[PDB]
């Protein structure tokens, strides 16, 4: 629904699915951090340079992107929860 | 801290001889270095607390440094613990360490010193009669010049 | 009436509208934070580039704009209120 | 009398008016804040860009400029006082 | 004697002048601030732009300028004292 | 798996070993700092300049970099930990 | 001997003198700040512009300059103390 | 062995010289300070300008460079100690 | 500190004569300088505490100062 402006990106975090250690050890939700890996809902026009040129965003719609623990404002829309982001705070993809 | 404990260890592993440490304390970070190294047998060493408090501290370890042939690394002298070496690291023949007691046999060195200490300490013993009320001053002479007997 | 300068924007927040969850649970007004959704009122000329050029703002008119909470001065005007707002802290549109 | 340099603007506040609500409620002067709306006495040459270019100020003599709470330096001029302020801190006009 | 470098300016204060209101009320020296009004003794070459160009300073020797509050560096010369003062921190002239 | 964006670099931090001096002195794990040495597993597209140009990173797949004692995000990937890190904070190589 | 790099300047201060006011009053050494007058001995090649060009420093060998009350690094050179200092913090000359 | 990147330099300090005054007074190592004189071991490509141009470093690996009091960051290389630093924080050479 | 003790140490090493210090208290970086220098034999010196308390200091050193032919280094 919503679309970002310039270098802003719209991302949704991977949320909590009762994560477990691959060996079978179960970790309670009281001792886990919100997932840092997410997927993009929409991308903006791109970073606006000082000279006015616009660079196309490197991140794509279907990419899985990790962020640095404090990604965005975590905004709400129609009861669903989105975490907007930007490429400078983007760490890596897939 | 671990860092300053390396130069002393570096010197002793080179000569391959045991080390005895006298200091105010050796806390966990420093102490963990020797004990882990001691199990693996790269060195055979032990650490002991310093003998006494205040002025009693200074007198005791100065005497200890005398019959061992080395010197006491004091704040006055100013030698940083990092820069110490084998040259002033004192020596002894046998040391016995138990849960609450340590004994040093003696290096038989500093003959001119030990005769000297006999002189002023007795000169101090007669002068300290106005104040002293413990054999610690005579025992100080006794330890470096003779022995003690407990009946 | 009120004219923003350069990259400033004039925005009106959504204002309290008897907030309640879609399930029918009424939340008291003492436990709700001011809406992040705002309506564009007036648009300035645009950001001043370092070379001196002018870039047209990408918000046009009356579009709903979301802001990062403390994004306005809450300018005082007769009757209907506004908070002025710049383009670089605009979160997303529509 | 006084004239500014570059992007500085000399602004005179709206001064005392004994603020009253349209319903007739009179607010004591101990519970009111200095007005943020002012008028321009003179303008400078304009902003000095990094390349040396000068852009004409976007404010006229008769404009009514509204600013933030602490946008001035409170100058004094032979009994009257004026608000020295720059172009980037005046939030809007009229 | 003293000549500033680049955009620096050297300015004297207005000196203690037995401050008193136009109505004849004299303010004691314990309750007055050093004057913000001063005149230029010498002018530097001007600002160093990012491209190396030297903009001619707009201040003149014969005019008078106003410092913000604490501008100056209180330079001293054979018993006489001046405040060396920056062009970009000048509030206004005359 | 992860592809860094622009100047970002993902590094593996040399893993853990028990450190021994050339003389044979072993240091307990309670007194060891995490290694600053690392090997690059992937490189980004390159630093994005102010003019939009991209400069190729000088670090390669098989080099050995050293961190400035804190750089990284310590990401987790199916139990494996990587260090997304940047060119301007790279100390030196091999 | 010692030579600076880029915009750095090597300055020798005015050293200790039996200070006396023109009236003949001698100030004790316990009530004086270190002298703020220095002589330039070594001059660097010049400030590095953003585009890479080099601007010749305006100060010359043997000139008298005043420091910004705290400038320098108090570096020792051949049994003697010098004050390496930078152009942007030089106050005025002669 | 190791080589720097961009403006980074590799410097070896002037080691424990057992400081003594020319008059013959010996200062204990508990009262000395870490020497600011260093020998350059490796020189990087040079400062990377905003437009991508690379300026050759003025250091030539065969000179005496003096740092500020806390310049650079220590790095350990196969037993010895090296202090790497940028070109803009070394204050003088030779 | 060494930054003040050294200049006075600079004068006495040139003369090559023994030095005696009377001060409020010397127990720190400054103190280690003399004893490490005294051990090396570059100078023969000692430091002592000043007698008295409060007012009872300055009068005593003033009496000592005039007896020695020098001048007391007072904050005055």
């Amino acid at each position: 629904r919503l679309r970002p402006l310039y270098d802003k990106i719209v991302v949704k975090r991977m949320e909590e699915q009762e994560q477990k250690t691959p060996s079978g050890i179960i970790i309670p939700d009281t001792a886990k951090e919100k997932p840092q890996i997410g997927e993009v809902i929409a991308v903006g026009d791109g970073k606006l340079l000082s000279n006015g040129q616009i660079v196309s965003p490197k991140v794509k719609k279907g990419d899985k992107v990790v962020f640095n623990k404090y990604a965005g404002t975590e905004v709400e829309l129609d009861g669903e929860k989105y975490l907007i982001m930007s490429e400078d705070e983007v760490l890596a993809v897939i | 801290n671990v860092k300053d404990l390396l130069p002393v260890l570096e010197n002793v592993v080179r000569a391959g001889k045991p080390l005895l440490i006298i200091a105010e304390d050796v806390e966990a970070e420093a102490l963990a270095t020797l004990v882990v190294n001691h199990i693996k047998g790269v060195i055979r060493a032990c650490a002991v607390k310093a003998p006494g408090f205040g002025q009693r501290r200074k007198d005791y370890l100065q005497d200890i440094a005398i019959l061992t042939g080395g010197t006491a690394i004091t704040e006055e002298l100013g030698i940083k613990l990092e820069s110490v070496t084998l040259d002033m690291l004192g020596r002894a023949d046998k040391v016995i360490v138990d849960k609450d007691n340590t004994t040093i046999v003696g290096g038989k060195g500093s003959k001119e010193a030990i005769q000297a200490r006999i002189e002023q300490i007795k000169r101090q013993i007669l002068e300290t009669t106005s104040d002293y009320d413990r054999e610690k001053l005579q025992e100080r002479l006794a330890k470096l010049s003779g022995g003690v007997a407990i009946i």
